[PDB]
RNA sequence: AGCUAGUUGGUGGGGUAAUGGCCCACCAAGGCGACGACGGGUAGCCGGUCUGAGAGGAUGGCCGGCCACAGGGGCACUGA
RNA sequence: GGAGGAAGAAGCCCUUCGGGGUGUAAACUCCUGAACCCGGGACGAAACCCCCGACGAGGGGACUGACGGUACCGGGGUAAUAGCGCCGGCCAACUCCGUGCCAGCAGCCGCGGUAAUACGGAGGGCGCGAGCGUUACCCGGAUUCACUGGGCGUAAAGGGCGUGUAGGCGGCCUGGGGCGUCCCAUGUGAAAGACCACGGCUCAACCGUGGGGGAGCGUGGGAUACGCUCAGGCUAGACG
RNA sequence: CCUGGUCCACCCGUGACGCUGAGGCGCGAAAGCGUGGGGAGCAAACCGGAUUAGAUACCCGGGUAGUCCACGCCCUAAACGAUGCGCGCUAGGUCUCUGGGUCUCCUGGGGGCCGAAGCUAACGCGUUAAGCGCGCCGCCUGGGGAGUACGGCCGCAAGGC
RNA sequence: CCGAGGGUAGGGCCCGUGACUGGGGCGAAGUCGUAACAAGGUAGCUGUACCGGAAGGUGCGGCUGGA
């Protein structure tokens, strides 16, 4: 019955590029949106649309990965090597302003929804705030 | 476990077994010899270890090592114990501290002698 | 300032007070994950206005007795028999955990 | 305190050569010059490759040697830069060469470090007018490094103060020889020093 | 032609009617120290041998090692097989403290500022496969946005 | 693993510098407990101190703050 | 104690009988002068108190030092204590003789059975130095109680199987409150310690000043994504 | 005859009413126990016959409880997939059981083998996961001592937790 | 009246200790046998029951970690 939504739409992407693939298609929602768009606005995928399958919303999300490769397993890079969640629903992780994470020394993303929208690492670090820490993607 | 789990049970703490009781946790302990024997090795080796029963200040009693070549110790002399076992005789689990009260520091020895107690002597 | 609380009131059965039970919850101090955990306070009544059921908000107050240190400040809404519940059976499950 | 004992015997030891000794260590007999092979009845024999251990040992007891600082002086040091900010391998050398009884030794008032040592403690050299006995004396930025008016007239302070007339001195150091007072100018940048110690190893060493 | 200096040496052995037959392991890593090194293990029926082969192994599989100041890009941490290491880069002036193993390769990969640690398994062996599949996974905020296009 | 007779509460009194079952008469039958009541064991508590990459773990001698006791135990007098 | 000093004394230890070692170490030669000897010798102490003014604000005058003739200053001045730990591996430091599963070593793996770098003595070497070793306990290594940060097919670890109480956990949309949560402001968080600077005693240890931080918790204000709560709706879970 | 679960089809109804689950409660192979029936075959025990240095055994001839039924206990196990349950997600191939369709084909549940990716110490696992994730319960923390002791609870006992 | 404590009586927990008894650990080279590891020379283990100097045997059912 999914408990939560959104550590699940995480785990379709990584199980989805880990074949790599067009697209998948987490089940709609005003708060996977959010958090989807700051992938792409940070460049983890080309983006994503609405579809439906059926009477039932949901978001085709199309992947991001690297160039073909030489020598033996030609498989490209990862665009998203990593994507584990923070907060689960088993253990809300808080965080402060001076407390947020400083991912992978800054080549990776802590999307976090806040106060004033789901910002990120860089971004809330800005706007000088903080909340429910999301996850860490890179 | 899960995060309530540990809420719940929560994880336990070691808590470890002390080695000797030389008792009070003491550095050393004083005691009076009863017997003065010769037990035999354990395992692969082979020899006529010189070990001593102590009575301690403690109303116990336990059998002790005694380090060097050659002692004087018998019956009701007075000595004060260490503390290291000895992976060899099943039994022995502190050392005597050679060279003070009836027990003397070892004869003759020049090597090492903070061990086993002997003064340092004279060339001439 | 006078310490405020909130709560529902499981015992009617005293002279002119009730006993107030009331949850509170924070983060656990090591493993993160928030956690409920309540108590009960007796609370003086000198009108017995106050019901089996009702939430209250109750005010630190001059001792009234032994066990009494709150007032009931005033009504929250009354006819919550649903927590009063979730208490009583609490209470109750006891009886099979003995010889 | 400050070793005292056979000498020619560590300039042997750690391999690579150093001047306890000042003058002699130039004939053509440091015994380094006449051995290439360190002490004891053995030496010269196959010498088996040292355990990574070994060679941290070997370095930063060449560094300590050198100074013939106590081996607590030299970890309190060490640990003193450890803790100030920066990089530690050079600071470690900043203030083990701010150290009076050296900064004295560098600016030739003596020929050793044993000599320079001696020196200062028996009150002969002295700073911005009052003497100072302390080897340990760390010597800050903008001192006078005079000698005494009871020591200008040594027939051992004059002999040193000799071939040392012009000769020159680290970049972090002034020397008006002829009023026999030098002036410490700044901490050392790496390079100013030349030492025959890889400072990393050393800082390793305490990482034990 | 590079630096090249080996990590451990075993005898192993095996059976046959009439005693134990041996041979010889040989584990070595290469480097220049700008930022080029290789792991290489060799066995062979003699010491000499083997550690020759371990050389010419060592260049054969060798990884670009990009530094960022004498020290690394990012922080990781990587499990090949039961043993698991962790690497954290250390500002300028730090040293590169590691144990053998990882050390060993580290320097000739031409670090000087690096935080270690081995866990899980630390035999040697597979801690040398594990450092290595580690810096072979090292980017730069170059590579990285490099691949953030679109 | 069940606890409880001043025990929980109430009216009226006594007591104090003052609250209060602190204490006393009477009335109601209550109070507490697996969120660990009751019981057993061990311990003065903190600012700190030691160790550790840290999160933690151990610790509370010197110095500073509070508590407690003055051979064992009980009581009150004087008095701010 | 410092500077010089042999292709290098004797003694002593190895020796493939040529030699190698301690070792510039010593002797030996010069120069400095710990101690001790003589003289000088405090800061800590300005108030209280007396006079004028008013017994006040302001001005002046005098008494008082336990440590103590000690610190510190100036002169003279003698070469003037070294010790303990270990050297099989971890872990740095190697060879003779004695010994012969004996005597003994030992933190672990182990050593000693007639050639022992592992016992005991020697020569030498490593290490630290007014110390060095040992025993006892705390932390660390121990990611071996694991929040950071582990696990359970066969290594230790899935309850023999269900039903269900409390508890933990909660799908899509809309709004109200703002309890968690996040931000800002303010009170509090003594001093001492710690930590960054600066000086005070010849440095240092100790010590002063100044600054900077401290989670928490109270108070006021604000935000509303996520969690919670109240309310209205949906059909993808669930049920019929 | 009485009754449980379970899958399929139609998209009709309710509109999150869900998942898990300390304790509790129920069930729980064989043997074993109580009361009362039942007894052919088999068969602990036990008696004989061989074998054997011996043979309290293996092989042979007998044979009692038991094995069966009714009611009540006991509650253990290599109670084994040595793999807790629920949900989502990540190539296919092959045969097999059983539903449904404008049926050489597609689809839904179930049971097997080979196997992508990935895991794994390895053996192996692999849409019936030991993969990748979330929820909740149980459990491990070197071997022997020892599932022993003591206490407690349950049991008629054996013995169990 | 209350009251330190003292006295009588009866319970609860804990430590020590005791003729004797039970098993358990360790012990360079003891006695009796051979149970297990290879079809272990009767596949093994297993819960239970009965029996036997001892390992063990056998009965019933189970598991393959056997064939
Ligand atoms: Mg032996
Ligand atoms: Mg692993
Ligand atoms: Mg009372
Ligand atoms: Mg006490
Ligand atoms: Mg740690
Ligand atoms: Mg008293
Ligand atoms: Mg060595
Ligand atoms: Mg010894
Ligand atoms: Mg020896
Ligand atoms: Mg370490
Ligand atoms: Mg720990
Ligand atoms: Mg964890
Ligand atoms: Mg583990
Ligand atoms: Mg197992
Ligand atoms: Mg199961
Ligand atoms: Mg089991
Ligand atoms: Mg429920
Ligand atoms: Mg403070
Ligand atoms: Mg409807
Ligand atoms: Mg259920
Ligand atoms: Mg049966
Ligand atoms: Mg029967
Ligand atoms: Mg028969
Ligand atoms: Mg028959
Ligand atoms: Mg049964
Ligand atoms: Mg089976
Ligand atoms: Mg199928
Ligand atoms: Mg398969
Ligand atoms: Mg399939
Ligand atoms: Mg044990
Ligand atoms: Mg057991
Ligand atoms: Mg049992
Ligand atoms: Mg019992
Ligand atoms: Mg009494
Ligand atoms: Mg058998
Ligand atoms: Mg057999
Ligand atoms: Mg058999
Ligand atoms: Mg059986
Ligand atoms: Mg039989
Ligand atoms: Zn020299």
């Amino acid at each position: 019955m999914l408990t939560d939504p959104i550590a699940d739409m995480l785990t379709r992407i990584r199980n989805a590029t880990r074949v790599y693939k067009e697209s998948t298609d987490v089940p709609a929602s005003r708060f996977k949106e959010e958090i989807l768009r700051i992938l792409a606005r940070e460049g983890f995928i080309k983006g994503y649309e609405r579809v439906d399958v059926d009477g039932k919303p949901y978001l085709r999300v199309y992947l991001k990965y690297g160039p073909r490769r030489q020598g033996p397993d030609p498989r490209p890079e990862q665009v998203i090597h990593h994507i584990r969640r923070i907060s689960k629903p088993g253990r809300r992780v808080y965080v402060g302003v001076k407390e947020i994470p400083r991912v992978r020394r800054g080549l990776g993303i802590a999307i976090l929804s806040t106060s004033k929208g789901v910002l990120t690492d860089r971004e809330a670090r800005k706007l000088g705030v903080g909340g429910e820490l999301i996850c860490e993607v890179w | 476990p899960t995060i309530n789990q540990l809420v719940r049970k929560g994880r336990e703490k070691v808590r470890k077994k002390s080695k000797v009781p030389a008792l009070k946790g003491a550095p050393f302990r004083r005691g009076v010899c009863t017997v003065v024997r010769t037990v035999t090795p354990k395992k692969p080796n082979s020899a006529l270890r010189k070990v001593a029963k102590v009575r301690l200040t403690s109303g116990y009693e336990v059998t002790a090592y005694i380090p060097g070549e050659g002692h004087n110790l018998q019956e009701h002399s007075v000595v004060l114990i260490r503390g290291g076992r000895v992976k060899d005789l099943p039994g022995v689990r502190y050392h005597i501290v050679r060279g003070v009260y009836d027990a003397a520091g070892v004869k003759d020895r020049k090597k090492s002698r903070s061990k086993y107690g002997t003064k340092k002597p004279k060339e001439a | 300032p006078k310490k405020v609380l909130t709560g529902v009131v499981v015992s009617d059965k005293m002279q002119k007070t009730v006993t107030v039970l009331v949850e509170r919850q924070f983060p656990h101090p090591l493993y993160g994950k928030v956690i409920k955990r309540s108590k009960k306070y007796l609370a003086h009544d000198p009108e017995e206005k106050y019901k089996l059921g009702d939430v209250v908000e109750i005010i630190e107050s001059r001792p009234i007795s032994k066990r009494k240190r709150f007032r009931v400040l005033r009504l929250v809404e009354s006819g919550r028999m649903d927590l009063v519940e979730k208490y009583l059976i609490r209470r109750q499950n006891y009886e099979s955990l003995s010889k | 305190g400050r070793y005292i004992g056979p000498v020619c015997r560590l300039c042997r030891r750690e391999g690579v050569k150093l001047y306890l000794k000042g003058e002699r260590c130039y004939s053509p007999k440091c015994a380094m010059e006449r051995r290439p092979y360190p002490p004891g009845q053995h030496g010269q024999k196959r010498a088996r490759r040292p355990s990574d251990y070994a060679v941290r040992l070997r370095e930063k007891q060449k560094l300590r040697r050198i100074y013939g600082i106590s081996e607590r002086q030299f970890r309190n040091l060490f640990e003193e830069a450890s803790k100030k900010k920066g990089v530690t391998g050079s600071v470690f050398l900043g203030l083990l060469e701010s150290r009076l009884d050296n900064v004295v030794y560098r600016l030739g008032f003596a020929v050793s470090r044993r000599q320079a040592r001696q020196l200062v403690r028996h009150g002969h050299i002295t700073v911005n007018g009052r003497r100072v006995d302390l080897p340990s004396y760390r010597v800050r930025p903008g001192d006078e490094i005079a000698v005494a008016e009871k020591s200008r007239n040594l027939e051992l302070i004059r002999q040193n103060l000799e071939a040392m007339k012009g000769r020159k001195v680290g970049p972090w150091l002034s020397l008006d020889v002829e009023g026999m007072k030098g002036k410490f100018l700044r901490l050392p940048d790496r390079e100013d020093l030349a030492l025959p110690v890889n400072e990393q190893l050393v800082i390793e060493f305490y990482s034990r | 032609d590079f630096e090249e200096k080996m990590i451990l040496i075993r005898r192993t052995a095996r059976m046959q009617a009439g005693g134990r037959r041996f041979r010889f392991g040989a584990l070595v890593v290469v480097g220049d120290r700008q930022g080029r090194v290789g792991l290489g293990f060799g066995k062979a029926p003699e010491v000499p041998l083997a550690v020759q082969k371990a050389g010419y192994y060592a260049r054969r599989n060798m990884v670009e090692v990009p530094l960022q100041n004498g020290t690394i890009p990012h922080e990781i941490e990587v499990e090949f097989g039961a043993s698991k290491i962790v690497l954290k880069p250390a500002a300028p002036g730090t040293g590169v403290i590691a144990g053998a193993v990882p050390r060993a390769i580290l320097e000739l990969a031409g670090v000087t500022d690096i935080l270690t640690k081995e866990l899980g398994s630390r035999n040697p062996i597979n801690i040398a496969y594990a450092t290595m599949e580690a810096l072979r996974q090292l980017r730069t905020k170059a590579d990285v946005e490099r691949l953030r296009k679109g």
